[PDB]
């Protein structure tokens, strides 16, 4: 359900994360 | 075994509390504190200050004759004689 | 047990908390080391790499470190065959080996400068005031040759010869070399060689200060934030009694 | 009426605490780059001319 | 023989009294007790309101503490007011233990 | 032995046949 | 007995968006949420950094 | 129980000692010292795994190696001179942390007081070891100044200090020695640090009155996070104002010279945490005598548990004790000065009349301050 | 060339003035009874720090 | 309960684990490996810890502190020799472990 | 990992220190493992539950 979605900006977030911090 | 439901008996108190976001975190905090930190400094300084300023006397004479005793090298005994 | 004069916190571009270094006091200080020091004094992890640090170039100091590699060099490390070029060469050992230079210098073993500013008690300022002062021997009283009187030596006698005197050496821009001025530019440069962080650390300290500053207020309020309630409570005791 | 730029702030990116965190990665980011752009530059401007960086003209390509 | 000397011991005792602050935060000297095992009994001893009275007090104490700020001089412990509540319980507790401690020598 | 075990780990700290060589011989 | 209970003057606790004894907080703390959020949002990316 | 997190591991619940556990209310600043102690035996053991990441343990390199750490290694600098000042921030907290104990009564906690007393013992050893590691001066005559100091005891002492340094002297053996128990000192501590907060999550945390406070109890987690993560905040700022402003300030030795074996800075001194102990040990002629005093300076810790006089376990609600407790900081303050002193007439003298002050305090006068107060309330 | 006007100027305050009497009497004490155990060392360290104190907060305005 | 050690102190209780557990009946010899993994591990650590108090770590040195360890140093062959062997059993004691898991459905856990 | 482009001193101490760090770490791990295990008990050869005989 909301899932995706929060699956979604937690994907982002990870994402953002590695880009940047690494 | 359990830290909250054993502690203790408590009857006939009641407590009001008000949520973090109706409130604010600080409170007249200039004034309370110079009121609130001024009077309980001042039940301190008397208990607290004094072996400190104790200690500050022994500190200055203590330094003071070291150099003076070595510093006045002439200071045991004389030079003329 | 004599009494040992002290340092003055002598006026250092560097004494405040964010004051940098002043790399051209660097540069030249690093010369005066180089044509007056080098000669009895070492400085071992001092490799020749200035070029960031003390503004001479890579090739610049590639150039100056040949040629200390050329007249020095690797010879008396024990490299036979070395020459010109290499970078990774620590600075020159004046003598093959300790005991040789105490005899060079008659029982004294000419400190390694690397580290003297944080090495001996006093920092820069003992340094300054050491080379910079020297002054008449005191109404009765003997001194050995070697044993010059200098006003502030523990032991009030040291075993240096002229350290540094007017017109020791030249610098490339034209600064007046005054004993004096040429020790300002001396001293700068052992306070590097003893400490290379110093720029760095000071602009990591302006960083750590603003953020703190940002930090320690943000996280006061969420301390408040959640305890609020707990010094908003107020109470009330209703027995039946 | 509007909301005060916190309401807006708070609806559009705190409700939600994927949105919250992917927030502050992002000003993390943001963030980072300004201080120390802001922090360097000030840093140096107490320190004219004592640094390299100001310093490399006398001995740089002739 | 005492006259003079027992009958100025309560100015240091008043002096004392006031001096260390549990006065001010609405507290009573029995209310300060170190909480070990006869104490512990005699407490257990108390009746509901001199019993709860006690809870309310240390409540209010604590929250004083927690808060740093004190009572209202109109509302303070004065020290003609010394109940001695916990003494009479407490003093059997250890009445009691003496007694068995000295029927375990021999 | 525990005794031996023992003894020769804290002989083990005692003193090296290497410095000790060095005693005493001047 | 157990009617005559009042809860406590909270006025100098509370603050300016929620004071108004007669009127709505659904529309005023919106922001008031927002803003002690913030502060967290905040604290959190400068720690990061 | 179904899928409460905490509770299904087992694992998990063990750690709800942080977040569910009853804790007092009412609580001054000074019992963060126990939570930032901890943050300090974590800093200096990430620091002390990088350092001991490039050091080496020879008499010939080691110097060398501290020296290349903070040169040639990237960002080692800063982790030396963090590890260095870290200690000092691990001894400062070390003595605020027995200061409230010794003040509000927590030393009642029998068990928990001797965990402690064996925690700031273990603690200091580590220190005392690592001091030495560099290799510098100061270091190696400290090093052979304390540890001959052990040649006091009659029939062994003798043998034994030739055993602690594995020769003669202090030379290779000895310094690989420190270099081995330095790093696993901290790792054994982290276990007696995790057996002390054990035992003193039987019975909860004292407070300011000295009262229970089970009447009126906090959750650990809404409040005390914040608290801990404040004081860690503040924590860190003096680490760093230290580290990053004054890296050597409050290191007093300036000796970053080789150690060479006949050279000898006259004025011979453990740095600032043992200061105490040092002026301790030289008001006594006899050497024996100074050696059973140093010890028992630290050691007389124990005892105070035995020592309580009074009826109220909280020093808040008694004056003169206050008084006298604050002395005796300040009589510690005292003898730490003595600890940097020429032992001199002036110093001497001084250092003799502190060192009797303190045991005086600790030994006699407080404990009869107890008496009066008890006296004095009609207890 | 800077070092040394500086240094002069300094002695010329009324307190370098005051204290330099001590050394006045000092050199001619000791070279008079020159085999005394006296030391002008001692007196001239007491000149020395007043002098040098004043030096560097001008000596400094003075270099590159 | 009074003066039962074991539950006495908390921390002697966490120790009971050893002496008053639930343990089965039937159980092969496989099970020490358990017990002697732990003994390895005990091992090797009185025992590095005791090399790692003559030993030294650098390139020319190393080699040579080894062979120092086994030479000059008292009883420094026998720990160092020791100390290579255990961590053999120490592995050889794992591979059973992890036998028997795989055998008996001990992995079930 | 290596602390530069071959095995040089910078390796070597590297293993020096993690070998030394890491079987104190391994001792928590076991006392974790441990844990666990306690929770339910020691499997059999016939390889059902004991608790009839324990
Ligand atoms: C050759 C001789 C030189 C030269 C060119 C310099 N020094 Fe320096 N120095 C020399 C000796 C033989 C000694 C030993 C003194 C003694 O044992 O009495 C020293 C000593 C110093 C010191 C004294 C520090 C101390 O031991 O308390 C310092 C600070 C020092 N040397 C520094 C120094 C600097 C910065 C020089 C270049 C300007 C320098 N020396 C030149 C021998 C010599
Ligand atoms: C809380 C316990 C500890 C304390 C009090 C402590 C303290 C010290 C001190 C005071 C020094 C001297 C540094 C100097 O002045 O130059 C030092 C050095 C050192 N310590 Fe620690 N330390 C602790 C834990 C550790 C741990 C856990 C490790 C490794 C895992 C470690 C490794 C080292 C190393 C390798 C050095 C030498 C390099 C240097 O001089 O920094 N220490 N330590
Ligand atoms: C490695 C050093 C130490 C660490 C890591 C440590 C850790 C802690 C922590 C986290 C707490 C709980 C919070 C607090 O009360 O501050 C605490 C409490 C306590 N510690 Fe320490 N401790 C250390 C050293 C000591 C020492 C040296 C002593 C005394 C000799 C000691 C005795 C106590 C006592 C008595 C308490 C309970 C006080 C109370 O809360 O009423 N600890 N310790
Ligand atoms: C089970 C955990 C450990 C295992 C598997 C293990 C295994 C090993 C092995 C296989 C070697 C090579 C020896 C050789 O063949 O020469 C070695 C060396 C060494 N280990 Fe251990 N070890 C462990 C724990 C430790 C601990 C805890 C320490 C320190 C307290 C330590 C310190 C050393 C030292 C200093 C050496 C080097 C000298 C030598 O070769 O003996 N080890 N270890
Ligand atoms: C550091 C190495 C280890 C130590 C110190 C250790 C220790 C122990 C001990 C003391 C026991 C209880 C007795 C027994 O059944 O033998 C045990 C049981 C067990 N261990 Fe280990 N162990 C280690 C490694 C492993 C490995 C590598 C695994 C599997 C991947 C493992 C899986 C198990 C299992 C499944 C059991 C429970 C079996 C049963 O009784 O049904 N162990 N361990």
């Amino acid at each position: 359900r909301n899932w995706v979605p929060t699956a979604q900006l937690w994907g982002a977030v990870g994402a953002v994360g590695l880009v940047s911090a690494t | 075994g359990r830290q909250f439901g054993h502690l203790t008996r408590v009857r006939h108190v009641i407590t009001y509390s008000l949520s973090p976001f109706e409130q604010r975190a600080f409170p007249h905090y200039f004034s309370k504190g110079i009121p609130n930190v001024l009077r309980r400094t001042r039940a301190c300084i008397l208990r607290v200050a004094p072996p400190f300023v104790a200690f500050y006397l022994v500190y200055t004479w203590g330094t003071q004759e070291f150099e003076k005793s070595k510093r006045k090298n002439p200071a045991a005994y004389e030079n003329d004689r | 047990s004599d009494l040992e004069l002290h340092p003055p916190s002598y006026p250092w571009s560097h004494r405040g908390l964010l004051s940098s270094l002043d790399h051209t006091s660097i540069r030249r200080g690093f010369q005066v080391y180089k044509q007056v020091c080098s000669s009895c004094h070492s400085m071992d992890y001092v490799a020749y790499r200035h070029l960031v640090g003390v503004c001479y170039t890579e090739d610049e100091a590639k150039a100056l470190a040949e040629e200390v590699e050329v007249q020095d060099g690797p010879n008396e490390d024990g490299e036979m065959f070395m020459r010109p070029g290499k970078l990774s060469d620590y600075f020159p050992k004046p003598y093959p080996n300790p005991e040789a230079a105490r005899a060079a210098n008659n029982g004294a073993l000419p400190p390694d400068l690397s580290y003297i500013v944080r090495a001996r008690h006093g920092g820069e300022d003992y340094v300054f005031s050491l080379l910079t002062g020297y002054c008449e021997p005191p109404t009765g009283v003997s001194l050995r040759e070697g044993l010059y009187f200098n006003p502030y030596f523990p032991g009030q006698a040291i075993g240096m010869a002229p350290p540094i005197y007017n017109e020791v050496l030249e610098f490339d821009d034209g600064t007046p070399a005054t004993m004096s001025q040429v020790a300002k530019d001396v001293c700068t440069f052992l306070r590097w060689a003893a400490e290379p962080e110093h720029d760095h650390r000071k602009r990591m300290g302006l960083k750590m200060l603003l953020m703190m500053g940002l930090l320690l207020p943000l996280v006061y309020a969420m301390k408040r934030h959640k305890w609020s309630v707990l010094k908003s409570r107020k109470l009330a005791y209703r027995p039946p009694k | 009426v509007a909301p005060t730029l916190t309401a807006r702030l708070y609806s559009l990116l705190f409700r939600r605490t994927s949105t919250f965190a992917l927030t502050i990665v992002v000003g993390a980011l943001f963030f980072e780059r300004a201080f120390d752009q802001g922090a360097d530059a000030i840093y140096e401007h107490i320190n004219e001319g004592k640094l390299w960086k100001h310093i490399k003209h006398k001995y740089e390509n002739k | 023989a005492v006259s003079a000397s027992s009958r100025w011991l309560e100015g240091i005792r008043k002096w004392y009294y006031n001096a260390a602050g549990f006065n001010k935060l609405g507290l009573m000297r029995d209310d300060t007790i170190h909480e070990n095992d006869d104490v512990k009994e005699a407490i257990r001893r108390l009746p509901e309101n001199l019993y709860d009275d006690r809870v309310f007090r240390i409540k209010r104490a604590l929250d004083l503490s927690m808060r740093q700020q004190i009572l209202p001089k109109e509302q303070w412990t004065k020290y003609e007011e010394d109940k001695s509540y916990l003494e009479p319980y407490l003093k059997e507790v250890i009445r009691e233990r003496k007694e068995r401690e000295e029927w375990a020598k021999k | 032995a525990a005794k031996n075990v023992v003894s020769q780990f804290v002989s083990s700290m005692s003193a090296s046949a290497d410095v000790l060589a060095m005693s005493k011989i001047e | 007995s157990h009617t005559d209970i009042k809860v406590p003057d909270f006025s100098d606790y509370r603050r300016p968006e929620v004071l108004d004894s007669t009127k709505s907080s659904k529309e005023s703390s919106e922001a008031r949420k927002g803003f002690s959020y913030l502060v967290t949002a905040t604290t959190t990316v400068g720690v990061a950094y | 129980m179904t899928n409460i997190r905490k509770s299904h591991p087992l694992m998990k619940i063990v750690n709800n000692a942080f977040i569910d556990l009853p804790a007092p209310s009412n609580i001054s600043s000074w019992w963060n010292f126990g939570s930032l102690l901890g943050i300090c035996l974590i800093l200096q053991i990430l620091t002390g795994l990088f350092l001991a990441m490039h050091y080496t343990s020879d008499t010939t390199t080691a110097f060398s190696s501290v020296t290349h750490i903070c040169r040639d290694v990237n960002y080692g600098w800063i982790i030396r001179y963090m590890h260095a000042n870290g200690a000092s921030m691990f001894f400062i907290c070390l003595y605020m942390h027995v200061g409230r104990g010794l003040y509000y009564g927590s030393y009642t906690f029998l068990e928990t007081w001797n965990i402690g007393v064996i925690l700031l013992l273990t603690v200091m050893a580590t220190a005392f070891m690592g001091y030495v590691l560099p290799w510098g001066q100061m270091s190696f005559w400290g090093a052979t100044v304390i540890t001959n100091l052990l040649s006091a005891i009659p029939y062994i002492g003798t043998n034994l200090v030739e055993w602690i340094w594995g020769g003669f002297s202090v030379d290779k053996a000895t310094l690989t020695r420190f270099f081995a128990f330095h790093f696993i000192l901290p790792f054994i501590i982290m276990a007696i640090a995790m057996v002390h907060l054990l035992f003193l999550h039987e019975t909860g945390s004292n407070n300011p009155t000295g009262i229970s406070s089970d009447v009126d109890k906090i959750p650990f987690h809404p409040y005390y996070t914040i608290k801990d993560i404040l004081g860690a905040l503040l924590l860190i700022l003096a680490l760093m104002l230290l580290v990053l402003f004054a890296p050597d300030l409050l290191g007093d030795p300036d000796n970053y010279t080789p150690a060479n074996p006949l050279n000898t800075p006259p004025h011979i001194k453990p740095e600032w945490y043992f200061l105490f102990a040092y002026a301790i040990l030289r008001s006594i002629p006899n050497k024996l005598g100074g050696v059973l005093a140093l010890a028992f300076s630290i050691l007389i810790l124990a005892l105070i548990p035995l020592l309580h006089t009074s009826k109220q376990r909280s020093m808040m609600f008694r004056p003169l004790s206050q008084c006298l407790f604050w002395a005796l900081v300040a009589d510690l303050l005292t003898l730490t000065w003595i600890g940097g002193q020429p032992v001199e007439h002036p110093y001497i003298t001084i250092g003799q009349l502190a060192s009797v002050l303190y045991f005086l305090l600790i030994l006699v006068l407080m404990p009869t301050a107890g008496t009066i107060e008890n006296k004095l309330l009609k207890w | 060339d800077p070092l040394t006007t500086v240094r002069e100027q300094c002695e010329q305050l009324e307190k370098c003035v005051k204290a330099r009497e001590r050394l006045e009497l000092c050199d001619e004490r000791v070279s008079s009874r020159s085999q005394t155990e006296e030391d002008c060392t001692e007196e001239l360290l007491d000149f020395l720090h007043a002098r040098d104190h004043c030096v560097a907060h001008k000596l400094f305005n003075s270099l590159k």
